[PDB]
């Protein structure tokens, strides 16, 4: 009677109806005369209690344990590396978005300043008429003010494009995570089954 | 030949998260002189050239002498009618009221200033900036939040903040000093037996100190009083001995004592700890250390009015923000319309087809989990189905929530969870816009309920919008009253059931007389740990005998996981047992604030436990776990928050760590809002400590920016060059301001005075951690430590250390207060940022490697096993020597057990350290519950080399066989078991930490390692032998 017959019970229940002090226990959607008698029968557990579908080389099955483990742990680094990029990008992105809001608010203060001077200066343009001496130098100041706001909107634009280029690269990172993920699970699932076929030799396995 | 001439064609030799931008946008450290456009009321743009570190006083006072050479001068008031303002990097227009501030310290976005006169004439109130700084997001960012809950939190939480400031000025100023300087005291007055016997039948020798004039000289009145006498008594005996005389009768003394006695309080020399209430001196921690360390206390008589001098009045101000229809009426099953995700980033090449898995949950789930068909797969994915959930709508528990996830063909893409009732008790009905969260590293599992409830605030993410069945009216949850009736009805209804029943497991049939085998299968379950999953039989067993289970309060944690929350019948009765269940010990109650106990009645109860039992000492022990448990609370405003907030406002030493633990996680947008709001509230009410926290914050920020430059620009330079740069920068005044007058956040009792830059330096590690060294500016520096030094480390995630060093601290107090003395040195460590923290330096200790580099002789042949012993002998000589080994033997023994139980990363010559006095202790623990086995054990990470074995048995040969080692080997057994009896706590502590994104704690099976290594499934005699066996096989001989 030795296919279905706590911690590594749950590790073989992971991701799959499934089933498997001093007697026996039946576990996924725990349950406490004979053993093989009762499981073949239930293979709907409603009618017992109100609220069971899924049950040669030696040394080169263990080199395949080394090989699928070099694949897996290279493949895991691929995942582990990209997750960081994914987050850094996310982060960097948002800092930009804030900067844009800050740029924006910088501009609004300056646009108001180019407005602010005309009220107070074009009272002094008409009162007295200071002559071409006074107003050539109130003209100089205003010349800068605008050519500065040029520079700011240049600077903000130049950022907004980069947001997109980052944002573009952001999407591309998740794209490739989501293709790498599913293969990573099978590479992992088979490397558990490959080591299950080997196991006693517990202590020979760590090098592969 | 080597490689079979295989070319790797691809490979080309050409080819710490970050980055927190610093003083100006896009640059870390602003150029030493810089140009800044000052904008005036008259629309004129000067462009002052300014030194990096110049104040706004300096800039204004000059700007109003360089604007005189520009037009329209008489359109500007006297400067004093004006104040600067500009855009910050957080992006707010911040009016600059503190003109003592410096230009580097402003966190400008672009280099410019604008003049105005102050609107919002309550100037005082626009020091929300202080709170905004402390928190690192502005308070106005909360004023703009629409959501009622958030605003309803802000206003209603002030209930708590008020009641807290009430309790402070109750019996003032004493009560104020009490808040500020709470007594640091062990929770038990009983003095452990090995501590006692260092006393000659209950006596310490102490040393009171005094000052008369000017402040200059001091004087040592060395008493010898009873361990279990109080500060008052001790203050007297000191004053007796100061003022005995030949010009004074006995009775004349008695009067001159009384009048002097209570004008003084006991300080500790060197740090701002004070002994301010009725406690046996033993019980105050400082004393109990001094006993253990072979030290004579150095206290101090400080004049109550020279202390009440210092405490400022907190000055708490209120801010500017000053028919239903029962769920049980609703007759239908639950259904939910899905509709369409939009932003779904997947390859149409690699991946086949995609769907939206959904479920209803309560921690673990109350129906069959369902999906939709795999529609418009990959390109433009849109469903428009109605998922039908086979739970009736009256059968929803209060806590329940929909969990969902978009999956592929098959593994998950994105997830998001929603509370089925809002915070006002109201079933969710209408249309929702839910933005998803990415899947974590370790999470393969398809759906993710342990994750945070609510939408992602990141806009550019999978926005899966959906619809909720709407019943013509606002569908609320029943009152308590309404739930009591249905419980009593379901009780009376149960009494007249009939003899037999198809599944009479749920019901009794034994009635008021239960069998004696049964009453002791319950207490047999009662004892078992949290992680031992329970069989349905046993649940139904418990659930039937539920009313006897009130005999055994401690059983509750199990009992609750027995109830089916999909049967409101059952649930309603549970609400009434729990209503008035016997209160339990806090160690068992905290289990009931983990993810598996999401109900609010349950969680209320669990607070009622803490309110009653949990002490300001034992709270401060477990604060980390309680702050992490906030993340499993459904709504902002709740009982646990109101508790912790209040304790924090009652006790300024908790307050302190409560800030930093929240402030620590402010980068992590799963809690940025929640914790923000909470910190705001704390910051508004804690009064003057805010100003102390604002200096600590200010300091940590300067350090962050510093290391950031070092780790990016100044790598690929010699240490030598980096070290020039470091000192050159610490020289500057904005730094000297920022880094000198403040409190250590590792422990705010210690002050940090001027920085000696002699002893400040960049360690050799590649992360570039800083070794900083401050003057202790206490009056009695001498009697504690003239120089205080701690390590700042930008780059590493501290919080796995932070936990293990906590866990160790607990194992020590477990062991030691059970009488059995293994001295662990859980050095101080504090996470304050993304990968930013602080580590207490332990002076006069070395890594075993350093020991061997010292004792290594001349020409590099081979290092000796004895070197350690020989270096340790050179330190400790005499009766001293024997005692230095006892210490070593005792610490080695604890650190053997602790290391093994936790499975912390393998120990070797570079991460085990030894002190001059001969205590051994581990640093730099790595990943804890065996995180490196995800790559392909039940490990021994402390494998005792020859080196230790020799030193253990005073230098013998073939050391494994001495008596010296039989002692040691016994300590290990006595220590292994002592923990095992408290293994529930250790489960619950790890269990509460799953809320953090620590990759070593992803879900309960991670924690399950600790079961096998404590061997809880066995009986104790088996464990001992399993432990012996596991210890024998790493060492290769010794353990029978
Ligand atoms: O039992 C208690 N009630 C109230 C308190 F403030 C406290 O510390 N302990």
């Amino acid at each position: 009677l030795q296919e279905w017959y706590r911690e590594e019970v749950n590790e073989k229940l992971r991701d799959t109806g499934t089933f498997l002090t001093k007697d026996y226990t039946l576990t996924r959607k725990l349950i406490k005369s004979s053993v093989v008698e009762l499981i073949n029968h239930y293979r709907s557990l409603a009618q017992y209690n109100p609220k069971l579908l899924y049950p040669d080389n030696i040394e080169a099955v263990g080199k395949k344990l080394h090989e699928y483990n070099t694949q897996f742990q290279e493949k895991s680094r691929e995942y582990d590396r990209l997750y960081e990029e994914y987050t850094r990008t996310s982060q960097e992105i948002q800092m930009k978005r804030t900067a844009i809001e800050a740029f924006n608010e910088t501009i609004k203060i300056f646009e108001e300043q180019c407005q602010t001077q005309e009220r107070y200066s074009k009272e002094y343009i008409e009162k007295f008429k200071g002559n071409e001496k006074e107003i050539q130098r109130i003209m100089h100041n205003y010349d800068k003010l605008k050519s500065r706001i040029s520079e700011i909107i240049d600077s903000r634009r130049r950022l907004e494009e980069d947001l997109k280029k980052q944002a573009a690269e952001y999407r591309e990172i998740d794209k490739r995570m989501n293709s790498i993920k599913p293969d990573l699970i099978q590479l992992r699932k088979t490397r558990d089954q490959y080591l299950m076929w080997l196991t006693v030799r517990q202590k020979k396995l760590n090098e592969w | 030949s080597y490689y079979h001439h295989h070319h790797h064609h691809d490979y080309d030799i050409p080819t710490p998260p970050r980055p927190s931008s610093g003083e100006l946008w896009g640059i870390h450290l602003m150029p030493p002189r810089i140009l800044v456009e000052c904008l005036l009321p008259n629309g004129m743009i000067v462009t002052l050239e300014c030194l990096r570190e110049a104040t706004l006083i300096t800039i204004k006072h000059e700007l109003f002498k360089e604007a005189r050479k520009y037009p329209l001068h008489q359109l500007l008031q006297d400067e004093s009618s004006y104040i600067f303002v500009s855009v910050t990097q957080e992006a707010e227009r911040e009016e600059f009221f503190d003109e003592t501030r410096r230009l580097c310290d402003l966190r400008l976005f672009q280099p410019f200033l604008k003049v105005i006169e102050p609107v919002g004439n309550r100037e005082e109130k626009i020091l929300n900036r202080e709170i905004g700084f402390a928190i690192g997001m502005p308070v106005c960012e909360f004023d703009m939040v629409k959501d009622p809950e958030v605003q309803d939190f802000r206003r209603n939480i002030l209930n708590v903040c008020k009641e807290a400031v009430d309790l402070r000025d109750l019996n003032s100023p004493h009560s104020r000093a009490m808040y500020v300087y709470p007594p640091n005291v062990e929770s038990s007055p009983e003095l452990p037996k090995h501590i006692y016997n260092k006393l000659d039948k209950g006596q310490i020798i102490v040393v009171i100190w005094v000052i008369v004039s000017p402040n200059n000289d001091k004087q040592k009145y060395t008493l010898k009083i009873n361990h279990d006498c109080v500060p008052e008594q001790v203050i007297a005996e000191a004053i007796r001995k100061k003022t005995r005389s030949m010009l004074l009768s006995s009775e004349q003394l008695k009067l001159c004592v009384l009048e002097y006695q209570g004008k003084y309080i006991l300080k500790v020399c060197g740090c701002d700890e004070y002994f301010l209430e009725k406690y046996p001196l033993s019980q105050y921690k400082y004393i109990r250390s001094c006993i253990m360390l072979g030290r004579m206390p150095n206290l101090m008589l400080m004049a109550k009015e020279s202390l009440y001098s210092q405490l400022p009045m907190d000055c708490f101000t209120m801010p500017s923000y000053s028919s239903t229809k029962s769920l049980w009426v609703i007759n239908s099953a639950l259904r939910i319309k899905i509709l369409c995700a939009t932003y779904v980033n997947v390859n149409i090449r690699d991946i086949d087809k995609i769907y939206v898995r959904t479920g209803i949950y309560h921690g673990g789930e109350p129906l069959c989990d369902n999906v939709n068909t795999q529609r418009v797969p990959c390109s433009n994915p849109r469903w428009n189905e109605w998922l039908n959930y086979d739970i009736y709508i009256p059968d929803l528990p209060r806590a329940a929530r929909l969990c969902l996830s978009i999956c592929s063909v098959h593994c998950p893409l994105a997830w998001g969870n929603i509370n089925l009732f809002d915070y006002t008790d109201t079933l969710v009905s209408g249309k929702m816009a839910l933005n998803l969260w990415p899947v974590p590293h370790g999470l393969e599992d398809l759906l993710n309920p342990i994750g945070v409830t609510g939408s992602n605030p990141n806009k550019e993410t999978p926005c899966l919008e959906l619809e909720f069945d709407w019943f013509s009216s606002v569908v609320k949850f029943p009152d308590m009253s309404v739930i009591e009736e249905h419980a009593n009805w379901s009780v009376s209804r149960e009494a007249g059931f009939s003899y037999s029943h198809a599944g009479l497991s749920n019901r009794l049939a034994r009635d008021n007389e239960l069998r004696e085998n049964d009453k002791e299968q319950l207490k047999a379950i009662s004892t078992r740990d949290p992680l031992s999953e329970i069989t349905e039989q046993e649940k139904d067993f418990l659930w039937s005998h539920r009313h006897y289970c009130v005999t055994i309060p401690e059983i509750l944690p199990k009992l609750l996981l027995s109830v089916k929350w999909n049967s409101r019948d059952e649930v309603a009765q549970m609400y009434c047992l729990v209503k008035d269940w016997p209160p339990i010990k806090p160690e068992q109650a905290m289990e009931l604030l983990d993810c598996n106990y999401p109900d609010p009645m349950v969680r209320g109860f669990a607070v009622r436990c803490l309110e009653k039992y949990l002490t300001d000492d034992k709270l401060s022990q477990y604060l980390i776990q309680l702050v992490q448990v906030l993340k499993y609370e459904q709504y902002l405003d709740n009982l646990l928050v109101r508790f912790l907030l209040k304790k924090a406002l009652t006790n300024q030493r908790i307050g302190h760590f409560f800030f930093w633990h929240l402030k620590s996680e402010m980068h992590n947008k799963t809690v940025s809002q929640r914790f923000g709001l909470l910190l705001e509230s704390y910051c508004r009410a804690c009064g003057m400590y805010l100003k102390h926290l604002n200096r600590q914050v200010e300091a940590m920020e300067k350090l962050i920016n510093l290391t950031d430059i070092l780790k990016q620009e100044k790598k690929d330079e010699t240490q030598k060059v980096q070290m020039k740069f470091l000192v050159e920068q610490m020289r500057r005044p904005d730094f000297m301001d920022a880094l000198q007058g403040f409190l250590s956040p590792l422990n705010p009792a210690h002050q940090l005075g001027n920085l000696r830059l002699e002893e400040c330096r960049i360690m050799s590690s590649a992360k570039r951690p800083l070794w900083l060294n401050w003057e202790n500016p206490d009056i009695m520096s001498e009697l504690l430590f003239q120089n205080n030094e701690i390590i700042f480390k930008n780059g590493d995630d501290l919080r796995q250390d932070m936990l293990t060093l906590q866990i160790i601290r607990i194992m020590e107090n477990i062991w030691q207060n059970q009488g059995l003395d293994l001295r662990m040195l859980p050095y101080g460590c504090l996470s304050i940022g993304d990968c930013v923290g602080l580590i207490e330096v332990v002076r006069n200790s070395h890594t075993i490697m350093q020991i061997q580099c010292k004792g290594g002789l001349k020409g590099a042949l081979q290092f000796n096993s004895h070197t350690l012993h020989q270096w340790l002998k050179d330190k400790n000589k005499g009766e001293i020597y024997d005692a230095a080994i006892d210490l070593f033997t005792r610490s080695c023994a604890g650190y053997c057990v602790a290391t093994f139980i936790l499975g912390i990363g393998d120990r070797h010559n570079s991460n085990i350290m030894v002190k001059d006095d001969g205590q051994l202790f581990h640093i730099d623990f790595g990943h804890f519950l065996d995180h490196k086995k995800k790559k392909f054990r039940e490990r021994v990470p402390f494998v005792l080399t020859q080196d230790f074995l020799i030193v253990i048995s005073k230098g013998a040969q073939e050391c494994t066989k001495t008596r010296e080692f039989e002692r040691f080997q016994e300590m290990c057994y006595k220590a292994y078991l002592a923990i095992r009896q408290h293994a529930n706590l250790f489960i619950n502590l790890f269990s509460m930490m799953l809320g953090s994104g620590m990759p070593e704690l992803q879900s309960f099976d991670d924690i399950a390692y600790i079961r096998k290594t404590l061997a809880l499934d066995k009986t104790e005699q088996e464990a001992l032998e399993y432990f012996m066996k596991q210890m024998n096989d790493a060492h290769h001989g010794g353990w029978t």
